[PDB]
């Protein structure tokens, strides 16, 4: 029997089947459905499309986003997501397959138990989890004390966690991630001369951000080298066969999570975030946090940006501190990653929350066996 | 079953945490047949009272009384473990969750059992043996929380007033406190319960700063060497003397009085609860200095039998706990396999 | 400011202060004047125990205010 691993994190959810080393179905967790009823006509009661489809057809449909920071906030649209990745992107009968589940830093009570009664309810699964993002990000590195950044879509979070636990009270959110990257790069190459306004100009600007962006080991060194070379500047051809080319906007892109000013916005970088988590914490446990900062998610995704963490908490941290960042090249999968060996182990097997605790108990058993 | 022997596989494993295990893997195998009703109300007493080693017998005495309806492969690990059971006082997890629940059981039961007419009465008492720098309070109390910030103010009397009491005491003279100064941590957990401890998530409270404590563990005969069971939180209570002196003033002044029994006891009761929920002390931090024999010849004077919180019904704390404990010693074994898993592939 | 903390004993140590004086900051001038140590201290103002972040200000402390101070003992 194999188990599920759903990973419906921000933007872009990810499952497959546990004991696999990657996801077999990434895709945006998008649903959309018809502006006009025009289009509903001899289309036999289909009311909606969900993900890929959603995306191609954004003209002829309305689209909702359901956990665009990663707390689910419309579950009727979030049972279709579910449906889809079941059913079209695994083509699995879910009452077969116990489900490992993944949820942000925080998710309210509430969310908890109504994810546990669709999951048992409207799917019929067997057994089902719920684990934190964070903390099986941290299991897929070995670990089970350290402090995560787990960062994608629409979501940051610094996560300090201590033998499998996420400190709440530690805890950090950042509302700025992968899109808030994808627009600045839009409007800094729309400064250089380049026009990218659309929404099919913005997904042009995510590939080039994917392909071409990386961190700078300081940022006011390279802008000397771009500056004062071209060593460093790269081409990249467009849909309709252009050649722009891309220069000191490679690096300045993901600068914004070190100088979230870039963006207008007040907040602090992710390394003062890394700091500031690491100061609500015990003393007595934040010499482990600094050994033990793991990179996780589409957005810890660029050449480079481990290097530079490691500089920057360097320079908040007592002078006397062994700081190591970790930062694995499949960090973008490394929750689902978390997941799948987690749901392979053995000792997990006793771990499930079963269909007939459920019944038993209601969705509320989801609080005393899924800290 | 095979759970519980992954469980029992923990090397942190405590006598609390057997006690609560071991009666979980009874009740489930055995079912409820009422036989054995006794045996299980029995060995929750025992546990509220900390007398760990009365039921971890009586639990070993049981297993074996009944093999034919257990798994023998099981009574087996249970007491095999059992020799090597202690206690750490500054990691009794369980009880820190058991005891706050607890708490809050002991509070709603004395909200519906009381007039709040005691606690309107020992204002004059308080009045009369608060420090000059004392506030008086004057107004009336209707809520029983107003009762819980007034019987918590009597701090205001420590350090004077109480001193002739604590000083006939032979027992707080081993407090194992330390005076190091380590400030406050954030903390989201409530009760006795330790700020990075796992916990249920509809049992979080909002994140505030809590006090950071250490044991002096050079007290020689302290308290914490004493009472392993107990979990420290910040030994033993001198606030409980500052009760004291308020209470002596009210029995004095109420002896007469027909229900002061039922009266003494919602306050020492509110006092208990109160002190668990807000953190301060842990349960035998407080009454293992009102049991003192020099204290409690106020209350047989008196003619006063004090029940020490003691209720019914320590069900739904005792199986919360059981919940608990299972859940933090499958963690612990799953943690154990995943790291196995790493440096086979490292 | 000029003002007064009280002992038990009923004594009067006066101070000279400012109102951007701390708690903590009223402590260590009781340790250069009287010898007892900041840790020991528990200052009480309007029947509040008087915490050490906070200032003379915010507290209503001001010309003329009188302080009760207790000391700790423990082991
Ligand atoms: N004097 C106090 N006043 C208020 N709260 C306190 C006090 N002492 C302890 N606490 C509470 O104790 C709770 C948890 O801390 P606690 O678990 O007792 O420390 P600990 O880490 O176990 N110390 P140790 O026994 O040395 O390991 C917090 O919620 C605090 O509010």
């Amino acid at each position: 029997i194999a188990a599920l691993v759903i990973d419906n994190g921000s933007g872009m959810c990810k499952a497959g089947f546990a004991g696999d080393d990657a996801p077999r179905a990434v895709f945006p967790s998008i649903v959309g459905r018809p502006r006009h009823q025009g289009v509903m006509v001899g289309m036999g009661q289909k009311d909606s499309y969900v993900g890929d489809e959603a995306q191609s057809k954004r003209g002829i449909l309305t689209l909702k986003y359901p956990i665009e920071h990663g707390i689910v906030t419309n579950w009727d649209d979030m049972e279709k997501i579910w449906h889809h990745t079941f059913y079209n992107e695994l083509r699995v009968a879910p009452e077969e397959h116990p489900v490992l589940l993944t949820e942000a830093p925080l998710n309210p009570k509430a969310n908890r138990e109504k994810m546990t009664q669709i999951m048992f309810e409207t799917f019929n699964t067997p057994a089902m989890y719920v684990a934190i993002q964070a903390v099986l990000s941290l299991y897929a590195s070995g670990r089970t004390t350290g402090i995560v950044m787990d960062s994608g879509d629409g979501v940051t979070h610094t996560v300090p966690i201590y033998e499998g636990y996420a400190l709440p009270h530690a805890i950090l959110r950042l509302d700025l991630a992968g899109r808030d990257l994808t627009d600045y790069l839009m409007k800094i190459l729309t400064e250089r001369g380049y026009s990218f306004t659309t929404t099919a100009e913005r997904e042009i600007v995510r590939d080039i951000k994917e392909k071409l962006c990386y961190v700078a080991l300081d940022f006011e060194q390279e802008m000397a080298t771009a500056a004062s070379s071209s060593s460093l500047e790269k081409s990249y051809e467009l849909p309709d066969g252009q050649v722009i080319t891309i220069g000191n906007e490679r690096f300045r892109c993901p600068e914004a999570l070190f100088q979230p000013s870039f963006l207008g916005m007040e907040s602090c970088g992710i390394h003062e975030t890394t700091f500031n988590s690491i100061m609500k914490c015990d003393v007595d446990i934040r010499k482990d946090l600094y050994a033990n900062t793991v990179l996780s998610g589409g957005t810890t995704m660029y050449p480079g940006i481990a290097d530079r963490m490691q500089k920057e908490i360097t320079a908040l941290a007592p002078s006397t501190m062994k700081i190591k960042i970790i930062a694995p090249p499949e960090r973008k999968y490394s929750v689902w990653i978390g997941g799948s060996i987690l749901a392979s182990l053995s000792t997990f097997q006793q771990m499930w929350i079963s269909k007939q605790e459920y019944d038993e108990s209601g969705p509320s058993i989801v609080h005393r066996k899924c800290f | 079953e095979l759970s519980i022997s992954l469980s029992l596989d923990s090397p942190k494993l405590d006598e609390s945490d057997f006690i609560l295990l071991s009666v979980k893997y009874l009740e489930k195998s055995l079912g409820k047949k009422k036989e054995f009703s006794g045996f299980f109300e029995d060995i929750e007493k025992l546990y509220f009272k900390q007398n760990y080693k009365e039921a971890i017998e009586k639990i070993l005495d049981f297993c074996k009384k009944n093999e034919s309806l257990l798994s023998e492969q099981v009574v087996q690990r249970l007491a095999e473990v059992a020799p090597r059971l202690k206690s750490n006082p500054k990691d009794n997890e369980s009880r820190r969750l058991y005891e706050t629940l607890y708490a809050d059981h002991l509070e709603s039961v004395i909200k519906q059992e009381s007039d709040l007419s005691v606690f309107n009465e020992l204002r004059d008492s308080y009045n009369a043996v608060k420090p000059e720098y004392a506030v008086t309070h004057e107004t009336e109390i209707k809520t029983l929380d107003e009762a819980k910030q007034f019987i918590l103010s009597f701090v205001m009397l420590n350090d004077n007033v109480e001193l002739p009491l604590k000083a006939q005491s032979e027992r707080y003279p081993k407090k194992d406190r330390s005076r190091e100064e380590l400030g406050n941590t954030p903390s989201a957990n409530p009760g006795i319960m330790k700020p990075n401890s796992p916990n249920f998530t509809d049992n979080l409270v909002p994140v505030r700063d809590v006090p950071k404590i250490a044991i002096n563990e050079k007290v020689a005969g302290g308290y914490s060497k004493t009472k392993p069971t107990t979990p420290f939180v910040a030994s033993l209570s001198g606030t409980t003397y500052s009760l004291m002196v308020v209470l002596t003033d009210y029995i004095e002044k109420h002896k007469t009085d027909k229900d002061i029994e039922k009266k003494v006891n919602q306050i020492i009761n509110l006092w208990i609860s109160s002190y668990i929920k807000e953190g301060y002390h842990s349960y035998s931090e407080v009454v293992d200095v009102l049991t003192e024999p020099f204290l409690q010849s106020i209350f047989d004077k008196a003619n006063i039998k004090l029940n020490y919180g003691v209720l019914d019904d320590t069900h739904a704390e005792f199986r919360k706990a059981q919940d608990y404990v299972f859940g933090l010693t499958i963690q612990s074994a799953m943690h154990h396999e995943l790291q196995e898993r790493f440096k086979n592939k490292e | 400011m000029q003002i007064f903390v009280k002992t038990l004993t009923g004594k009067t140590i006066t101070l000279e202060v400012e109102p951007s004086d701390t708690i903590e900051n009223v402590k260590a001038k009781i340790q250069d004047k009287e010898g007892i140590p900041p840790d020991q201290q528990r200052l009480i103002f309007a029947g509040k125990q008087l915490e050490d972040g906070r200032t003379l200000s915010d507290y209503n402390i001001q010309k003329e205010s009188t302080l009760h101070l207790v000391l700790r003992l423990r082991g």
